[PDB]
């Protein structure tokens, strides 16, 4: 009856952010506190919510959300940012009610010669919705000649690889990043810390 | 922010031989995110490479970018005099920064200049002023002395002089040197002479007019 | 076949406000990012601002709060507003396609010319530099135009409607005592030529509106 967020953060190899997870929590007890008391995050930013009175609260639903972007993009996650990542890749609403916790991964994540498992979207026509989640690949065209499936000039491939290397400035490395949101709605909560 | 510090300032080379020309950035930047331009006199700039090493279109196999981290190097072999430029370096991961430039300058052989003197024209004349003009032209090395004398006597503080950019076919300099006086000035004296004195001439080459000739 | 074609550059006093476009063909503006990058006479490239496909916009700390760049899908157009200018945005300003990790700053604009100054537009004069009656250097004669006198940069100068290239030097700009610039071109023909060639220089200052033909004749 306990929530499995083991399973998220201890999870072995994350998403890419363009296709990031989520993992709907239900019918358990939370115990926030294996979180926001443990050193390893170099981020952990709550919105709408005080961490600390986490165990004590009750929500409809929560939703847990994790990809890796870089050091530098991590400021990204968070209500009204803009940039590469929260315009076409993720994309937190003005009134986000949730967490955002990120740490490096460097010695995870990165491979000597580049990990090319991670991408992240480059092109696209619109910014993304809040939550909207876009795992198209099709090719991008960028001037008025159509580019019937086919790259070349004014016609390229929407994702690009980070090429995470362990020699990266820290900017550079990848970061895992899980986003809880919580929900409350008129309807019995299923989510409660271990207080209540 | 990332500053991209490049290095040599300037460089002189013949044609046949190979460029090396580096960029350091103060942090380390992804090999992804460098990129090198080719900038002409008169021109905007021409991409060559992208990702450190990779080439643009109708880019050469004779221009190759490389490095990691801090350091990055283009290096161009065979060079041609047409590739006579200024090289710039650019980060576009954390923003957009580059650095400074490389000059290049390819050499050839000495070139001495063609020396023509022009008296100030009867329009420019009417109207106050007289500006007599010194061409160089078509020469190399760059260095050049133009000395204004007017009856003998050596002019300072008197002219203004401008260099075109290295020529992209022929490797040579162009000079003109500019000496401005008042109408009363200018018919105050006789004859006009420029002394030109250049790696390319034994000894130094005048050309001179008289007043009203 | 892909351009960029700018305009919109001129004289303003500091303070004051200009707007450059750069219209596009062959790349849909709309669908880019699309930069503006300045030069300095005389100094290296400065990333201006940058607008993405989706619309966000990113400016460099120099011009933040003074510029703003803008597009327009109808006219596929590229905008840069630029107020409150101060001495130091005088420069050239280039638009650019700019592709990221697929390609970088892979197009660019030909550039236009932005001067902020209190000093006031001048047309120039142009005289002659005739060529010499002794003219024995090769088969060589030289003979050009002196523009003088002019505000603000630039000034363009042709030979015979353009149809005359070779040979030719029109030096940079220099800036006199006055305050006001002056340049020469000048070209190199054969002696045997004068007197079989018309030889015309075309001087256009489009900051003042002023044409100027000049025929260049012996003495
Ligand atoms: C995840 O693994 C770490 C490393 O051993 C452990 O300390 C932590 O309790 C785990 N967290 C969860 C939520 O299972």
């Amino acid at each position: 009856n306990l929530c499995p967020f083991g399973e998220v953060f201890n999870a072995t190899r994350f998403a890419s952010v363009y296709a990031w997870n989520r993992k709907r929590i239900s019918n358990c007890v939370a115990d926030y506190s294996v979180l926001y008391n443990s050193a390893s995050f170099s981020t952990f930013k709550c919105y709408g919510v005080s961490p600390t009175k986490l165990n004590d609260l009750c929500f409809t639903n929560v939703y847990a959300d994790s990809f890796v972007i870089r050091g530098d993009e991590v400021r990204q996650i968070a209500p009204g940012q803009t940039g590469k990542i929260a315009d076409y890749n993720y994309k937190l609403p003005d009134d986000f009610t949730g967490c955002v916790i990120a740490w490096n991964s460097n010695n995870l994540d990165s491979k000597v010669g580049g990990n090319y498992n991670y991408l992240y979207r480059l092109f696209r026509k619109s910014n993304l919705k809040p939550f909207e989640r876009d795992i198209s690949t099709e090719i991008y065209q960028a001037g008025s000649t159509p580019c019937n499936g086919v790259e070349g000039f004014n016609c390229y491939f929407p994702l690009q690889s980070y090429g995470f290397q362990p020699t990266n400035g820290v900017g550079y490395q990848p970061y895992r990043v899980v986003v809880l949101s919580f929900e409350l709605l008129h309807a019995p909560a299923t989510v409660c810390g271990p207080k209540k | 922010e990332i500053v991209l510090t490049q290095s040599p300032g300037t460089l002189s080379l013949s044609p046949g031989e190979r460029a090396t020309l580096s960029c350091r950035a103060s942090q380390s930047v992804s090999s992804s995110y460098l990129a090198w331009y080719q900038q002409k006199p008169g021109q905007a700039p021409r991409l060559l490479i992208y990702g450190a090493s990779s080439r643009a279109t109708g880019i050469p196999d004779r221009f190759s970018g490389s490095g990691s981290g801090t350091d990055f190097t283009l290096t161009i072999s065979r060079l041609e005099p047409e590739d006579s430029a200024v090289y710039y370096c650019q980060q576009y991961g954390s923003s957009y920064t580059f650095g400074q430039g490389t000059k290049l300058e390819i050499k050839r052989t000495v070139a001495a200049p063609s020396v023509f003197i022009f008296p100030p024209s009867d329009e420019q004349l009417k109207s106050g002023t007289a500006s007599v003009v010194c061409l160089l032209n078509n020469f190399y090395p760059r260095e050049a002395k133009v000395q204004w004398k007017v009856d003998n006597a050596l002019q300072s503080g008197n002219s203004q002089e401008s260099v075109t950019e290295q020529d992209s076919k022929d490797s040579t300099y162009s000079l003109s040197s500019t000496l401005t006086l008042s109408k009363a000035d200018y018919e105050k004296h006789k004859v006009y002479a420029c002394e030109v004195t250049h790696q390319g001439l034994s000894s130094p080459v005048t050309k001179s007019f008289n007043r009203g000739e | 076949e892909v351009q960029l074609v700018e305009s919109g550059g001129g004289l303003v006093q500091p303070g004051g406000s200009l707007r450059l476009s750069c219209a596009a063909s062959g790349i849909t503006v709309s669908s880019n990012y699309m930069t503006w990058v300045r030069q300095a006479p005389g100094k290296g490239l400065e990333w201006v601002s940058v607008i993405y496909s989706g619309g966000s916009t990113f400016y460099a700390d120099s011009v933040r709060g003074r510029f703003t760049i803008s597009r327009d899908n109808s006219k596929n157009t590229l905008y840069l507003q630029m107020n409150s200018l101060r001495a130091e945005d005088t420069a050239v300003y280039y638009c650019a396609r700019d592709l990221e990790m697929a390609g970088a700053f892979d197009i660019w604009g030909q550039g236009t010319m932005v001067t902020v100054s209190s000093a006031s537009t001048k047309g120039p004069s142009v005289f002659p530099l005739a060529p010499s009656s002794k003219s024995t250097s090769g088969g060589t004669a030289a003979l050009g135009c002196l523009v003088k006198d002019y505000f603000p940069e630039p000034v363009t100068v042709s030979w015979n409607s353009g149809a005359l290239t070779s040979g030719v030097h029109t030096f940079p700009a220099v800036l006199q005592s006055s305050g006001l610039y002056s340049l020469s071109s000048v070209v190199t023909v054969p002696s045997s030529s004068l007197g079989t060639q018309t030889y015309i220089c075309n001087v256009n200052h489009k900051p003042s509106n002023t044409k100027v033909d000049k025929k260049v004749e012996p003495k």
